[PDB]
């Protein structure tokens, strides 16, 4: 991954 | 002053930003926001100038098969999209506060750099502190971050003046990210001393309780709150069902929570009151205890209220903080047993526990957004 | 929680309903609609599932010489049609919200009665609540209605196992209709303290204006809006000509809405512009003032847009704007170029432009949410 979230 | 508050993510980590913003305004400061499209309604019902950016977070508010902003296949679009629409919004600004999606964070930090203004990144719990991670873990973050959107970042930094950066995780989170969580519920660890904790950022709730509920509350013995969130997950419904039972088993009335998507309830003995978009701030102060899921938002509201609480832990952070403080009980497992929830309730309803929950509440802060504001003001006053 | 929203009426009686439906679906609840054929494209556009029922309301939408759904003639067909198409839509709902044509509203309330789910009827102007009606004329309404469709109603009512009802006016509107209008603009009168005023139901529009409309707005001075929405009486085309003149006499450009009247600009002049469907919320945020008809919807969209307005009298909102001191009323249907120029002069005065943008923030924007939570509480209690 590498971007985060939280969706 | 004028402050830009950006962020890309769910309602849990976005609502705090809307709260800081609304507060900065109450203090006479032109605070504007940069959020995903699905938050316009919200910024409307609170009155905060907000300029949309990127794909929408909420799947529903999104086109047919349109990937979400966290999708790997659109990091680059994310970087570009932000780096593009942010300049207009960060026009006359002396400070920037961000949270959420790293790609968009790195993008925003750059406009802050170009424009020479101060930038602050905030996290909602100590777990998410860079300082609470291993030196190696931090290396995976930066590596993966760089390997994922690094090129796209440096291409737009170049395409506008700024020099190439490396370690996008350290770059976006900052050496010392702000922690907008309450010090009593989310205390710092001995490894985070150099960190600034403002307090939780919660939006004040003025809404009164409906006449029916007021009627219910008044009409008898103080009820117990049971609420497990908006999770439609089958287990969540079973836990709720099991809690209604533990509460009845204790000869107590109930104020139960239900989502907009749930099926109507067959019937309710006059001892159960279903409640929807209610003001939890005002309601918690009207009940004997709260049985709920492992959620910081509900946990804090309950703690501020000073009511004992029963927390069903996930698969367990807050659940246990409640017991550490000796203010509630962490029953566990997806679906606890009637016996399990019944023994917890018996403890929760104990006078000594209620006294402890009361003592604790006397120690909880309600000025995070103001403390945050005072920090921002001083920032501009020494860096701009 | 499925909610069925229905009605038969002009675009102003529908747009607010489409807003509650869109909001409900945004909140997690579900919504379905039963509306006249005219709004299928509009609903598809907002993404709200809708079942087309009955004749089209807009005159130019039906065959020539064809009667409208309000015409006493068709009444029995209307009643019959709704009792026939609503079940497929209402099956599985937990409540229902209506507005518009009484004969259709009663058919719906009956089918809701059979299912055991709460029903609510809404009005868009306080002066339409049965409590601002002399309990004399109220009797005329019931008598009138009971005689017009009454029998047909109880007929179908019978076909599904229902006991007959009388006083169809109090049934359609119920003993406590809702007022989906904003407090600052449409305040309740002390003769109706009880009623529930939720605040206007507005649907945050995100549609962009066309490229040409943008080009216009850019290539020149800021224009005055002229439009009469669903108005389709003959005078309308004349009233539009008098307003265009008044604005041109002032030396300002204009944006004209075709509306249900299919108005055409008087000439190929380049200082004007005709639009069809359009994001009024957006456009209103880009004009100097608006000259329009007396209507709940447009008066509020302009009022929350912070612009001065000129309202053309019939021969409620006209005055409401006057008193709030944000615009001017002028007699009609076809106003004189003088009055309009006098108004366009008062209205664009530094005094009004001020109060206009002041009264804009006193406007509630949580209208559909309040109604939503009221429906949630209903479904539980009842
Ligand atoms: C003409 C037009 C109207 N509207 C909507 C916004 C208004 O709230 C709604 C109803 O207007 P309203 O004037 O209340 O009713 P009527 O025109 O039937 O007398 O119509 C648009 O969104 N776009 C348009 O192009
Ligand atoms: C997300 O990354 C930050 C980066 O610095 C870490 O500090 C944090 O611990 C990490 O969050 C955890 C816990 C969480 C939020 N529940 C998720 O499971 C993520 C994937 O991991």
């Amino acid at each position: 991954x590498x971007n985060x979230x939280y969706x | 002053m004028r402050v830009l508050i950006t962020g890309c993510g769910s309602r849990g980590d976005t609502e705090p930003l809307v709260a800081l913003a609304a507060r900065l305004r109450e203090l006479g400061a032109d605070a504007r926001m940069c959020l995903p499209p699905d938050y316009v309604e919200r910024c409307a019902e609170v009155g905060v100038p907000m300029v949309p950016v990127g794909r929408a977070v909420r799947a529903g508010a999104r086109e047919p098969g349109e990937l979400p902003p966290g999708a790997a296949e659109v990091v680059t679009e994310v970087v570009a999209e932000w780096f593009d629409k942010v300049p207009a919004a960060i026009e006359g600004c002396d400070a920037v506060v961000t949270t959420g999606l790293l790609p968009a964070a790195v993008a925003v930090r750059s406009m802050a750099e170009k424009l020479g203004i101060p930038y602050r990144y905030t996290v909602l719990s100590p777990d998410h502190l860079p300082s609470e991670q291993s030196q190696a873990e931090r290396d995976m973050y930066n590596q993966g971050a760089d390997r994922l959107f690094g090129d796209a970042v440096n291409s737009h930094r170049a395409s506008i003046g700024l020099p190439p950066v490396e370690h996008l995780y350290d770059y976006g989170y900052t050496d010392q990210p702000w922690l907008a969580a309450d010090p009593v519920l989310s205390p710092l660890r001995p490894t985070d001393l150099g960190t600034v904790q403002t307090g939780a950022w919660i939006l004040p709730d003025e809404r009164p309780l409906s006449a029916e509920l007021e009627a219910f509350l008044a009409a008898g013995s103080t009820p117990v709150y049971v609420g497990f969130g908006s999770s439609s997950r089958p287990a969540t419904a079973d836990a709720a069902k099991m809690a209604i039972k533990a509460v009845r088993a204790s000869g107590r009335r109930i104020v139960l929570s239900r989502g907009w998507a749930d099926l109507v309830l067959p019937d309710d003995g006059a001892d159960c009151f279903v409640v929807g978009e209610v003001n939890l701030q005002e309601l918690f102060g009207r009940v004997a205890a709260a049985i709920h899921h492992d959620s910081a938002g509900t946990t804090l509201l309950a703690m501020r209220a000073g009511i004992p609480q029963i927390v069903v832990r996930r698969v367990a952070y807050h659940a246990d903080r409640v017991a550490e403080l000796g203010v509630g009980v962490a029953v566990d497992g997806p679906v606890p047993t009637i016996d399990s929830l019944s023994a917890a309730l018996d403890t929760a309803l104990a006078p000594e526990i209620r006294a402890r929950a009361t003592t604790v509440a006397d120690t909880i802060r309600a000025d995070g957004t103001t403390v945050a504001a005072q920090l921002l003001f001083d920032a501009v006053s020494l860096e701009k």
